[PDB]
């Protein structure tokens, strides 16, 4: 007996991950292990008759799926439109252009955005030896810089993401927890936001302000993209292949550009050392820079405010991408997509 | 052998067929709309059902409604063979009636046994949801000793074999086989609202009720909402009576223990210019309209904002902004735009600001009032707690989760530990509240304009430093605040005479504080 | 903007405000007729809520008028309290022949109505 | 006149005559058998007075209806835990505090019975709450034995609360009410029991008949005595505290704070901060005002707590709705209450006290709870200064270990 669960990137914005349970037999167990994703085909059946008629009120059942055929993929005209662009002289600043277009500067932050997308290459060494593949990044600097709408910005990018603000984590809640079979009574482990995150990634909001325990956590994951957990006689590791993206804030709320970084932030050189990419950001004061700036956001508010009509109005919307995007939005998180694989 | 005729019920039926073939036929219509689109439930207006036969045939209709049910839905399943015979087809006869719009509206506070059975529509808070589930509507069974079948198997309220083998050739009893095939099943929803908080004193303590909703009118129900069901109470058998004082009755030996339920039949939830107006008639119209087309009613309105607390203008004008939060925009990228408006105030311990949050949680649609010490972070944001009929947790609806698209007061606010200020930070800009916390990983709606009153570092503003050292708040929640007011206090004496002087009147003793939220209801749907 | 650049009237600027003056308590009495229009027309969507499921007569004009507001008028249109005693106040007087409601020792008590066709005697209005 | 159901009859009449005390001795252990007759003998007494007197003509609905009749001044017995086992089912008079209410719980009165294989339906009505299944069908051709089934919803029912109340006898005993009465008490309501002492086949409780919802002309005379007398004020301070000597002043303040001011919706609680030398006898004083007040509660800020003072809060699983433990604060609800080591009370409990001296109320937003009380009382409060003496070498404000908003 398997959960499936709804994809990280597809729940319904203000609503629990609605879950199912689904029946594999017949050779079809062990197809599958916790943090992969699979499509299935199976028979929609119903057959939890029992107590439910009279525990609870009026005779009710509960629904199941027995599993048929599981797999765990591009055509020509997909492919064939990625080289056309392929071949544009300098695709990589049209790439990073396109990162959240609507936010103005930041290049160098952008940039480590585009290339955490992209990922490197997960070169397991000869087998014996492992490296990640996954670019970090945190983003550090003054309130008022969108340290944490860009995190708004790669959940609706990447394949899978998953998000999580500081004080509203724990430390179980992220690696994974513990539950009791309730046809077995077995203990049984469940995944957290990391092992969802698997070949995704994690993005953490407020990461300084978070409680030290929660913080701890995190450190196998930024280096062996795994979960070791030992609890209740579970003895284990799991896939946590995910980059992560922090948001934090400098100690008193400003940056204090007369001290190292390592004096700035409540954190330390080992949390620090996971990362690659440390976005600096300061807000300093400029007319010149205010009015690029200012001139930038006050045109955002006009366009991302409200104004075949579906395709007319389909055709508005990519109208607005090429005004501010070399490349349609849609096409380049297919284009992440397929570069990943 | 003849069975015996409910007179009544015959007399109601045949009313409601010559109802269904003479209302204009707008719900015939419906009914062919939902052959065409494949519906299974039809809806009927109660005002509707209540403007034949004086609206006698709605009482009977109304008052008896468990008893009288099975006519309608025969009076209807004709109808539907009459004109649309395609819907008894599958692939049998699944059909629903879901009646709404009832003029009274009753609350958790006044659920009285003389109810039980009557049809009536109630309003509470969620709290907590059911997953839909399957129920068993009507079934059928084979049998044993013979291969002789039996369809229509009601299940009112309980599982029911049946009590004899059709076929005098047979003598089974108690012994049938289920069938999955056949039979019907329907969905269901189990629904944990709350009573309002304007609705219990102070003092008082909020009411619980457990509300089930079946058919497709279930996963209308999200926590934190404002919901609005409608249909009749049921009561169940409840196994808490145990140990109670008292005499209690016994059947022969068997118990008859009980508790009230209520069942609901329709979901709607409580809330783009036209859509609003044809909703009102001219005479509210013409009232709403007195107080936006005039030249003045900027001036006016703040002036109308806790009238009891003299002078503070600026804060008039803060909250009453504060009331109308902005535009919420989308990006093109997918990136959302904050709508809602944070207010700081603070001011010396003489100041009354206290009486602006009394004045807020008092006259706003959804608000919610807390105070600095006696809040926490897991009760302003979210509860993860232990579900009941299972073994997995679910969020509770903290303080800013209850009030969502409204008003949120915190009162004291410098005195709150900043461990558990912290957590109201996402909630203040991205209006959204994250949690992984034990197998819960959503991302819940906290739309909401949070609201703080708040005293200086040394308890008095020390008139001798700046701004800028008098105030413990660091820089972050500063930023976020779009407003920011300290409020002082001098020792003119044309002030403190005429500060006196009413304050007095208030141990002695331009819009009016309902007109204000008819405005509010208005202005909220503009978008410039 | 700076519209009123040069409304160079004459001495009749005293007489302006004389129109501001002399007819603004025909308008506030008017707004005050409107009121009673707006009452008079709600009792129409609320004698629904008595008719429909209160047969019973122990109930106190308190608890009704506590139940005409946070009900049905709780919607795109809220009503007041004090104006759900008014409306309630004002059904014995729009209709003398089924309603005789009469002081006890301090508020009122309301009794089960004989009820009539609901919405016929409006004409009044 | 009145379309009421019931009268709550004006039983402290039975005691101002001669002959209803002997029935009030004999009906101490027969109430039910005279009210049942005073039903038929209130509406036997209407149709009389409506038809038979010739003054009314309504009697249609009151000659089928039932009513009822309530004793509410029946003179008080011995108190609860001097009741002895024969004393059970014997009407009782008590007074007491209402601290929780059940929600309504209904419980049958008419048991509807359909015959499941031909649709006749039949109209069972419990007697002495015993239920009583048909064997057979009453019709003449149907008469299948155990067709008759019975139909939940089809029923009549009738409201059942418990309401809990602490008692003080002339301990909590959780009451019991029915029919209207129901609702009708509510949490923190002043009340007074007229009702049976019951206890069967063995908890203590009372199934309550009529509940209350709550000096000579001599003393008029000794009254305006005082009230006339010249040196009102000087009397007053010579009589009030004995063994304190002189202290005008500090026999006005207290004095006045058990007067009060006026309560208006604005209350009258007023408070007084004692920063006398911490030799000068106000511990004498304040453990003597918590004799001669009006019952109220005496508490020390150094042995209290912000739970101590205000309460602690949970939800219950029967009766599903919050619950409260009733801290020292929040007992003190509508009295005096005189709070010692005021100076060392915890941060945490003083700032509890912002919100009480402002609103009166304690508004609660924790996991799972969300709500606000109401603390409306009187506080007496003494504080040494701060060293071992008063130090008039520094200013006032400097010697009081009390922060300017609390102090003010
Ligand atoms: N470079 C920028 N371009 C456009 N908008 C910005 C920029 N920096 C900040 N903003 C605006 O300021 C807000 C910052 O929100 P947030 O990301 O919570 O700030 P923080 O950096 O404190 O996390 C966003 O709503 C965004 O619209
Ligand atoms: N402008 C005003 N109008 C009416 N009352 C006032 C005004 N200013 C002060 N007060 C009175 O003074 C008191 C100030 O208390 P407040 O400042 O609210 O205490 P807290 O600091 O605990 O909020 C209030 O009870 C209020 O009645
Ligand atoms: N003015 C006074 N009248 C009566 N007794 C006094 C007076 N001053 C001091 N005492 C006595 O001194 C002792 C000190 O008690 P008190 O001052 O009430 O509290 P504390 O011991 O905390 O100072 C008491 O026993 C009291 O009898
Ligand atoms: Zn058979
Ligand atoms: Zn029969």
């Amino acid at each position: 007996r398997v959960t499936l669960q709804e994809a990280p990137g597809t729940v319904p914005p203000g609503r629990l991950p609605r879950h199912r349970e689904v029946i594999l037999l017949a050779d079809l167990v062990d197809v599958s292990k916790p943090g992969e994703e699979v499509e299935v085909t199976g028979i929609y059946k119903n057959n939890y008759d029992g107590n439910l008629n009279a525990k609870n009120g009026f005779p009710v059942f509960a629904t199941i799926i027995e599993a048929n055929s599981i797999k765990r993929s591009w055509t020509e005209e997909e492919e064939r439109e990625f080289r056309k662009i392929s071949r544009d002289r300098g695709i990589i600043d049209k790439i990073i252009s396109s990162m959240a277009p609507s936010i103005y500067g930041h290049r160098d932050i952008k940039t480590a955005v585009a290339c955490s997308l992209f990922g490197g290459v997960p070169k397991n060494v000869n087998g014996k030896h492992s490296i990640r593949g996954d670019i970090n990044v945190l983003l550090l600097g003054d309130p008022g810089t969108a340290k944490s709408q860009i995190l708004k910005y790669v959940e609706k990018t990447a394949h899978r993401a998953v998000f999580a603000t500081g004080q509203g984590a724990s430390a179980v809640g992220l690696t994974a927890s513990v539950r009791k079979d309730p046809i077995t009574k077995e203990w049984t482990l469940e995944g957290g936001a990391l092992v969802l995150a698997d070949k995704g990634v994690c993005l953490i909001d407020e990461f300084d302000k978070m409680n030290d325990q929660d913080r701890t956590s995190i450190h196998e994951a930024m280096e062996q993209q795994s979960i070791s957990i030992s609890k209740a006689g579970i003895v284990t590791t799991l896939q946590a292949r995910c980059s992560i993206i922090a948001a934090a804030n400098p100690n008193g709320g400003r940056y204090n550009s007369t001290l190292p970084l390592a004096q700035n932030v409540s954190l330390t050189e080992p949390i620090l050392s996971r990362f690659d990419i440390l976005c600096v950001v300061r807000d300093l004061v400029d007319e010149e820079a205010d009015e690029r700036l200012a001139t930038f956001v006050v045109d955002s508010h006009v366009r991302s405010h409200p104004e075949n009509a579906r395709q007319r109005r389909l055709q508005r919307q990519r109208k607005k991408e090429e005004e501010i995007s070399p490349i349609p939005q849609e096409l380049l998180m297919k284009y992440i997509h397929y570069a990943r694989t | 052998v003849k069975k015996v005729d409910d007179v009544t019920g015959e007399k109601v039926r045949e009313a409601f067929e010559q109802f269904l073939e003479d209302f204009s036929k707008v719900y015939r219509a419906q009914i062919e709309f939902m052959k065409i689109y494949d519906l299974n439930t039809i809806y009927i207006d109660y005002q509707h059902l209540s403007m034949r036969e004086n609206g006698a045939l709605a009482m009977a209709i109304s008052e008896q409604y468990y008893r009288f049910l099975p006519f309608l839905q025969k009076g209807l399943r004709r109808v539907v063979r009459k004109y649309a015979p395609e819907l008894l087809n599958t692939s049998e006869r699944v059909f629903q009636i879901s009646f709404f719009n009832l003029p009274t509206v009753h609350r958790i506070r006044d659920i009285r046994s003389e109810k039980i059975g009557s049809l009536l529509s109630i309003s509470g808070t969620v709290t907590r949801t059911s997953e839909v589930r399957p129920e068993l509507y009507k079934a059928s069974f084979t049998c044993d000793m013979c291969r002789a079948i039996v369809d229509n198997v009601e299940q009112s309220f309980k599982y029911t074999e049946p009590t004899f083998c059709p076929n005098p050739s047979c003598e089974n009893r108690a012994f049938w086989t289920l069938n999955v095939t056949r039979s019907r099943f329907l969905d269901w929803q189990k629904v944990r609202i709350q009573e309002n908080a304007n609705e219990i004193p102070t003092g008082s303590m909020p009411r619980t009720l457990d509300v089930i909703l079946r058919g497709d009118s279930v996963e209308r129900a999200k926590p934190g909402d404002r919901c609005k069901f409608t249909g009749v109470e049921i009561v169940v058998p409840d196994v808490t009576q145990l140990g109670l004082p008292g005499v209690k009755p016994s059947s022969t030996v068997r118990d008859l223990t009980y508790k009230i339920s209520f069942l609901a039949c329709h979901v709607i939830s409580i809330g783009d210019q036209e859509v609003f107006l044809n909703s009102l008639s001219s005479d509210e119209i013409n009232e709403l309209k007195e107080m936006v087309k005039d030249e003045h009613i900027y001036d006016k309105l703040v002036r109308s904002i806790a009238p009891a607390v003299f002078g503070h203008e600026a804060v008039k004008k803060g909250i009453l902004l504060q009331m109308l939060g902005g535009v919420h925009k989308s990006t093109v990228e997918g990136i959302k735009l904050r709508g809602d408006i944070n207010i700081c105030v603070v001011g010396d311990p003489s100041t009354s600001k206290s009486q602006f949050l009394k004045y807020v949680v008092g006259f706003a649609p959804r608000s919610v009032y807390t105070s600095g010490k006696a809040s926490s972070a897991a009760g302003l944001t979210a509860a993860v707690v232990r579900d009941e009929e299972g073994g997995d947790y679910t969020i509770e609806a903290g303080a800013l989760m209850l009030a969502d698209n409204g008003i949120c007061c915190i009162d004291e606010f410098d005195k709150m530990d900043i461990s558990d200020q912290v957590a109201i930070h996402e909630a203040m800009e991205q209006q959204t509240i994250s949690i992984a916390k034990a197998g819960i990983h959503a991302t819940l709606n906290a739309r909401t304009s949070i609201l703080a009153a708040a005293n200086p570092v040394g308890g008095r503003y020390n008139r001798k430093l700046s701004l800028r050292g008098n105030l413990n708040m660091t820089a972050p929640i500063m930023s976020r605040f779009d407003l920011f007011f300290v409020i002082l206090d001098d020792c003119n004496e044309k002030i403190d005479t005429e500060l006196a002087s009413h304050i007095v009147d208030l141990h002695m003793k331009p819009f009016s504080a309902e007109q204000l939220r008819r405005y509010i209801k208005y202005a909220r749907t503009f978008k410039p | 903007m700076y519209k009123e650049k040069m409304p160079d009237s004459q001495a009749n600027l005293m007489d302006r405000l004389r129109e501001r003056e002399r007819r603004s308590a025909a308008l506030l009495s008017q707004r005050q007729k409107r009121y009673q229009q707006f009452l008079a027309m709600k009792m129409t969507q609320v004698f629904d809520i008595l008719f429909s499921l209160t047969r019973g007569q122990p109930y106190t004009e308190t608890y009704l008028s506590s139940l005409i507001v946070d009900s049905l008028q709780d919607s795109n249109n809220p009503i007041g309290t004090k104006e759900a005693s008014e409306i309630l106040a004002g059904l014995q007087g729009i209709l003398p022949m089924d309603i005789s409601v009469h002081q006890v020792d301090g508020g009122l008590k309301v009794y089960r109505w004989n009820s009539l066709d609901k919405n016929r005697f409006s004409k009044l209005l | 006149e009145l379309g009421t159901s019931n009268l709550n009859l004006d039983a402290r009449n039975l005691l101002a005559y001669k002959q209803t005390e002997d029935l009030y001795h004999q009906l101490l252990n027969y109430p039910q058998e005279v009210i049942s007759i005073m039903d038929q003998t209130i509406k036997d007494c209407m149709v009389s007075l409506i038809v038979d007197n010739n003054l009314d003509y309504d009697l249609d609905e009151i000659e089928t209806k039932f009513y009822k009749v309530r004793p509410y001044n029946v003179g008080s017995c011995k108190g609860m835990r001097e009741l002895n086992p024969n004393d059970i089912d014997k009407l009782i008079n008590l007074k007491g505090l209402v601290l929780r209410s059940t929600p309504v719980i209904p419980d049958m009165k008419v048991a509807f019975f359909k015959c499941n294989v031909c649709d006749h339906t039949m109209a069972v009505e419990i007697d002495r709450g015993v239920i009583q299944e048909p064997a057979r069908c009453e019709r003449i051709d149907c008469n299948e034995p155990n067709s008759m089934s019975l139909i939940h919803n089809r029923c009549s029912f009738a409201d059942k609360q418990v309401i809990k109340l602490q008692e003080t006898p002339d301990h909590s005993i959780s009451l019991c009410v029915y029919d209207e009465l129901v609702d009708s008490c509510r949490a923190g309501d002043r009340i007074e029991v007229t009702g049976t002492f019951r206890s069967i086949p063995y908890k203590t409780y009372v199934d309550v008949v009529h509940v209350k919802k709550v000096i000579t002309d001599q003393d008029l005379a000794k009254i305006r005595e005082v009230a006339a007398r010249e040196d009102l004020y000087s009397l007053l301070a010579r009589s009030i505290a004995p063994s304190i000597y002189e202290l005008e002043d500090v026999k006005k303040g207290i004095l006045l704070q058990l007067f009060g001011g006026t309560n208006k919706t604005y209350r009258g609680d007023i408070n007084i901060l004692l920063c006398g030398d911490p030799s000068t006898s106000k511990s004498q004083i304040l453990q003597y005002v918590h004799k001669i007040t009006p019952r109220g509660v005496y508490t020390s800020g150094k042995g209290s707590s912000a739970v101590g003072l205000t309460a602690y809060i949970t939800r219950d699983v029967d009766t599903k709705q919050l619950v409260l433990e009733s801290g020292a604060l929040v007992l003190s609800d509508g009295g005096v209450c005189c709070i010692d080591e005021f100076d060392k009370m915890s941060d945490s409990t003083r700032s509890v006290l912002h919100e009480v001296m402002e609103q009166q109320t304690i508004s609660i937003a924790k996991a799972g709870i969300i709500t606000t009380l109401n603390a409306r009382s009187s506080i007496l409060a003494s504080a040494n200064p701060i060293g071992s003496r008063y130090n008039p070498n520094l200013p006032v404000t400097e010697n009081i270990d009390l922060p300017p908003p609390l102090l003010s």
